[PDB]
This record gives C-alpha cells, structure tokens and sequence, in this order.
C-alpha cells in the first residue's frame, strides 16, 4: 500500500513535470493574453454608449476627397516607425509636414 | 442508352439519324426519354463530362440540333434533380473543367449565368458537403482560380454576371472567396489576389456601392467573417490593405500620414475595428466568438494590439483597479458581518444596538452584492454563449464559481429567515468560495496571471 | 547559488506568501465566524489552526463547537 | 459477423483481362490539394 | 495491378480509394495488417502503423 501510493506521487511528478510544463510554457502566454483581452472589452461593454464615444480611440483624420470631392472624415488610429533600408521610397500623403 | 454512348465518346459521325428523327417523331432531346431518372441528367453534360483532350465534337452539333428543333433555351440550362447534385447546370460543368471556350460558346446561346448549385453535394464541409464555392458561376470561377473565366463573364456583349448578386445564403462572391480561404500559402497566394481583382473592378464598374459592405443571411462581412472563422491570411491582408491608384484609393485601410527622413508615421482604418457598440465592431468577435485554436496570432496583426494596449491604458487598469478594491473591500465587510454574528439565538434577532445597525447594514450590503453577482453573471452568460473545452481557462470557470457563491448567499437568507440551524450550514461555504475567486483579478498583473 | 538563494527569496517567494496568505485570511475568517461562544480567543484558535497546520492538534478542539463535518471538510480542502 | 462488419465498399475497378469486373473490396479517402489544377481525373464513377 | 485508385475528383477536392484485398481479410487468408501489429519489428512497428 504505501509502496504504491508512492508510485503513484513519483508517476504524477513526472507527468507534470515533462508533459505539462513543456506545453505550459507557451500556452500560459496566450491564455493569459486572452483573459486580458476580454476583460477590457467587458469593461468597455460595462459603460454606457455615450461614455464610450466619449473615450474612443484614434484620431478624427480626414483621408481625401471621396468620389464627389466630399471628405473622408474616418476614425484613424496612428502608428509609426523606423526603417534605414528603403530610403524616400514613396511619401507621406496626408499632412504633408511631420 | 444509344444516344449517351455516342455522345459519351465524342462520335461526331453518328449523329447523322438523330435530327431527322426528332422531327419525324414530334420528339425534343429535353424530352424525359433521353433523360436519366435518378438525376435527369441530359446529353450536353453527359458530353462535357465526357471530355477527350479538352475538346468533344458533339457539343456544337447537340446544340445545333436543339435550336434547330426549336427548343434552345430549355437545353442549354437543365437542371439536375437528385437532391446530391440539385441546380447543377451545364454552365457549371464547363466553368469546373477549366475549359474558357466552352464556357464561351455555351453563354453566347444563352447559358444562364446566375443559376445556382444548392444539391447536398454543394454544402460547406461542415454540413454535409465536399465543396462549397459561393452556389453561383462567378463564385465558381473565382473559387477554382481561373481569372480569365471571372474577366469574361463579368464582361461579354450576350450577359453579365454582376458581383453584387448574393446566393441562397445571402454569400457575396467575397464572402464565397472567404470561405474558401486557407491559411496555406498555396491558397492564400491566390485568394488575397482573387479578392483585389474583383473588388476593384466592382468599384470601378458601380462607383456608389462598396461591395464589402454587403452583409449575409447571418449579418458578417468579407472581413468580419474571415475574423470569426480563422483566416489570417485574407484577414491582415484586408486590414493592412492599401491601394495606390488614384482612381480607387479610397477603399483602402491604411495610409500614410507622414516622413521625415527615416521616420514613417502611417495610420490605420478602424471604421470597422472598433465601433462603441453600433455596428457589430470586429474586435468583439474576434475575441469572443473566433476560433480558439488561431485566436492568439489574430489578435497579435499589426492595428489590434496597440488599440488593445491603448484602450487598456485610456480606461482598463483604473476600472479594473478600482473593481478590485471595491471587491475586497466588499468582502472584508463580508468577513466581518460573519464574525460579530451573536451565536446565541433563533433569528431574525431584534435589531436595536447601533453595533445590531451594523451589523443590518453588513447583512443587507451583502445581499445587494450577491444579488448584483447574479445580475451581472447571468446577463455575461446569457449575452455568450456556452463554451466548450479550451474556453473553459479563460472565463468559463470563474463566472460558474460566482454563480454558485450567489446562489449560496441567496439560500442562506431563506434558511436566515425562519430556520436557525440550517442557515449556518452553507453561509460559511459563501465566505470560502468568495476568497476562491477573488482569485479571478490576479489576471490584470502577467505574474500573477499565469 | 547566491544568486540563486536571491531570486528564489525576492522574486516567487513573496509572490507566493501573498496568495498562501490570501487562502490563509480567508479560511481564518471562515472558520472563527462559525464557533460560538473575543480578540484573545482569536489568537488561540489562530495558533491552533496554525498547529493543525504544522501537524499536530486536538481532534476534541476542532468538534468543540457544532458542526463537526463542516469542519472535516473545511479542513481536508 | 466479422464480414458483416467489413470496412470499405465493394467498389468496381474495371474490365479485367477478359473483360470481367473486378468488384475489390476498397477504402475511400478524399483530400484537398491546390497546387496541382486539373491533373489527371477521376477514372471510376465520373461523378462526385 | 494497381493497389491506389482515384475514384472522382471536384475542382481542388480529389477522392481516391486504396485497396485493402490483403489488408483486411476477416480471418481467411492471414491479413497483413494482423502480422503488421503481432509479429512486426518492435523497432519500426509505430511507423508501419502510420
Ligand atoms: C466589486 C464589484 C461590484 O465592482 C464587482 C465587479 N465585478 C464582479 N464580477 C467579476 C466577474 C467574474 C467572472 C467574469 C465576469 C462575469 C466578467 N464580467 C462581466 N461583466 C463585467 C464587468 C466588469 C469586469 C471587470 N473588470 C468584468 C465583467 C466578472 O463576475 C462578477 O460579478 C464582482 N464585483
């Protein structure tokens, strides 16, 4: 009986020690990722429509002249970068000024 | 059985008797005698089937006769009835084959272009079927990856199918396009450039109309139905999407703001992303109705983890903190309701002493707690749906741990009410679950998260 | 070693300690809500559960007061 | 009740040497394969 | 003499179907597939298998 039970912890150490952590060392990272994703958009969800108009995200950019010359006008939202390899390869078409 | 053999290998020369004798006889080749009686297939499919080389000399000489014998138009377009194969028409058999020359021959006699291949046979893969490619010719041709087959039949002097046209299912040829999609590179290669092609051309034919902007019987859109279904490769593609000419540019989603030296502020199209809970935004599905398997690399494309920190940022941890506090204060007055309970009695006790106010103020504070753990559980699994293993991490668990303490605290006031042993029995049990699952706001710090 | 003695101490160990705490406080306040009979008291029957804990314990002391398979299974969790 | 309980179909191949049919006892498994358009056809029911 | 045939195909979607004449008998002419899993290499056995 207690040689057994032995058996059986020895067996469980291993059993979480190679297959589950292995595996856990990558899926804790999304898994997590994915917690924290739905409980912003469930505290977004939480506040009223007006409030969350309020606190939206982007900008009120306005893109260019549509088919008729009327403007865009649509919610961007800005990221920028760094790059040494392609060098003035096309421009910024928008502002025209940093 | 003569006539399909002869037609079967392509035999030209025997088809010497046969218009001679539909005349003698009052007899037309739609007639149910030369038709099969499982699925009421006639000769032209039989003989596009039945192809030698890619060309059968028979097809010209078959529809010569039709016409000649006075009935053209119910030949070229005959449907099958075996419920396996229903609406096939032999318009879609020459667009399978790959063959644009009959396709070409068979539409300027007046093929319909628009019929539809609904049989059991022509299901999505998860509703009994081999093959689903949109139920429609178009949809056909851009589904099997034959541009040229898409380019004449959107444009020929006899008939033109539009791309705006919807099946049965309420599936646009960029939802078809969609549903096909792979996350194969030898796919995605093709459909991504399918989808260009034909949005483009749909906005230089119809300027007004936006063809992604057509929904389906089920309310999704090209792009919010690549999101839920697990398609990277047609969905970054969409978001990161950007076209230069002037004449169409605007129906891109990201552009360039501005430059200086090596320094490129671009800015990207959230119209759909996020919406503030007025038109079905993306980011909700994505999160939570989307394929659990691909969930983690689509919430990782270029425009969705910074909104997603930004956000966090703007109005996530103060809430989220200010939700955690108010929770362990709740339970710390809990805690103490619990601990200045006179043992001594049958309840309801008499409330007089300030420190009997207190302790009326604790119990009805806890009730209000329990009842909004309720409240707002309930309206989370109702607004979602049940999830199944792999979901049950990230959030199934801990809305079913405060279900149970709820449904606890609400039995302890009934037994509180008139029972004085029993209410003890399980009142203790509320205070053990509600310290589990403060563990649930571990998730706002990674270290303790994981 | 030393740096491992170092982060074995600063990094998880109070990490731990505050969730081992968290369980710690809870079941404290669970179980004393439960006896009838103050803050010295508290104290004994604190140490006693941290006995329990240890080892070693009084079985007449946890069904001292009503209840007793509440208890057994409070304390087997 | 093992040959009732057999797997596979009791497909016919073709025309043996004399003409008579095979009728082997075979196991169908479909696949999907976009690199390779319209290579070669199915021979036997010339028909999904 | 062929053990592999391609019974119909549908634009990408092709079903072929093998013959299994000696992989499955049912107890009458000693199948392959019981030697593959009794009296087979252990070594290779999880290979002949797939
Ligand atoms: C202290 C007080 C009143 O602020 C509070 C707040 N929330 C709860 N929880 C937390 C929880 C746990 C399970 C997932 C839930 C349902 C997701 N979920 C559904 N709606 C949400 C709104 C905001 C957040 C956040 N952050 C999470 C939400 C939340 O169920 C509860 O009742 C308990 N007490």
């Amino acid at each position: 009986y207690i040689i057994l039970t032995f058996v059986l912890l020895l067996n469980m150490l291993i059993a979480l020690m190679g297959e589950t952590v292995g595996q856990v060392s990558k899926e804790s990272k999304h898994i997590w990722k994915l917690q924290w994703a739905t409980t912003i958009l469930d505290i977004e969800r939480s506040f009223p429509v007006f409030l969350r108009k309020a606190f939206r995200s982007g900008e009120m950019v306005t893109v260019g002249k549509s088919s008729d010359g009327t403007p865009d006008r649509r919610w961007c939202f800005r990221v920028d970068e760094v790059n040494w390899s392609h060098w003035n390869q096309n421009l910024g078409i928008i502002n025209e000024d940093p | 059985p003569i006539l399909f053999d002869i037609v079967s290998r392509g035999s030209t020369a025997d088809l010497d008797g046969l218009l001679p004798f539909l005349l003698t006889h009052k007899k037309r080749l739609t007639d149910e005698e030369f038709r099969e009686p499982s699925t009421g297939k006639t000769c032209l499919p039989k003989a596009l089937l039945n192809l030698s080389n890619g060309r059968n000399d028979t097809i010209p000489v078959l529809l010569d006769i039709a016409e000649r014998t006075g009935n053209m138009r119910e030949f070229i377009n005959s449907p099958f009835r075996d419920i396996y194969y229903r609406g096939q028409t032999a318009l879609h058999i020459a667009i399978e084959r790959r063959c644009k020359h009959y396709v070409e021959l068979l539409v300027a006699q007046g093929a319909d272009v628009h019929a539809q291949a609904r049989g059991r046979f022509f299901q999505p893969k998860d509703e009994g079927g081999y093959f689903y490619f949109g139920e429609l010719p178009l949809s056909l041709a851009a589904c099997t990856n034959q541009p040229h087959i898409v380019n004449y039949l959107t444009e020929n002097p006899h008939k033109k199918a539009d791309m705006r046209r919807q099946d049965s299912r309420g599936n646009t040829v960029l939802h078809a396009l969609v549903a096909i999609a792979d996350n194969t590179r030898e796919n995605t290669k093709f459909v991504t450039k399918m989808y260009d092609l034909l949005l483009l051309k749909c906005a230089r034919l119809f300027p007004d109309s936006n063809l992604e902007a057509v929904l389906n019987n089920d309310g999704l859109s090209p792009l919010m139905m690549a999101a839920k279904t697990g398609k990277i490769g047609i969905f970054q593609h969409i978001i990161r999407r950007e076209v230069t000419d002037e004449d169409t540019r605007h129906l891109s989603r990201k552009f360039k703001d501005w430059a200086y030296g090596p320094v490129y502020s671009s800015l990207y199209d959230l119209s759909s992303l996020d919406t503030c809970g007025e038109e079905a935004s993306v980011l909700e599905i994505l999160v939570y109705n989307s394929k659990i398997e691909n969930r983690h690399e689509m919430l990782a494309v270029e425009p969705i983890n910074e909104l997603l920190r930004d956000k966090w940022r703007k109005f996530g941890a103060v809430s989220f903190y200010i939700n955690v506090v108010s929770y362990l204060c709740a339970m710390v007055i809990f805690t103490l309701t619990a601990y200045y309970q006179p043992l001594e009695g049958t309840p309801p006790y008499p409330y007089r002493t300030t420190v009997d106010y207190l302790r009326l103020a604790g119990e009805v504070i806890t009730l209000f707690t329990g009842v909004l753990f309720f409240f707002t559980n309930i309206k989370d699994l109702f607004m979602k749906k049940c999830p199944g293993v792999n979901s049950l991490f990230i959030d199934g668990s801990f809305q079913l741990l405060y279900f149970i303490y709820s449904v606890l605290v609400i039995v302890s006031a009934a037994l509180y009410l008139a029972g004085i042993e029993a209410y003890l029995a399980v009142m203790v049990f509320a205070l053990v679950l509600g310290w589990m699952n403060a563990l649930y706001f571990t998730r706002g710090l990674k270290l303790t998260g994981t | 070693y030393s740096i491992m003695i170092q982060k074995i101490l600063f990094k998880d160990l109070f990490r731990f300690l505050l969730v081992y705490l968290l369980f710690m406080i809870g079941y404290a306040s669970a179980l004393v809500s439960l006896l009838n009979p103050d803050s010295e008291t508290f104290s004994t029957f604190l140490l006693d559960l941290f006995k329990l804990t240890i080892g070693m314990g009084d079985l007449e002391m946890l069904s001292s007061t009503k209840y007793p398979v509440v208890f057994i299974i409070l304390l087997v969790t």
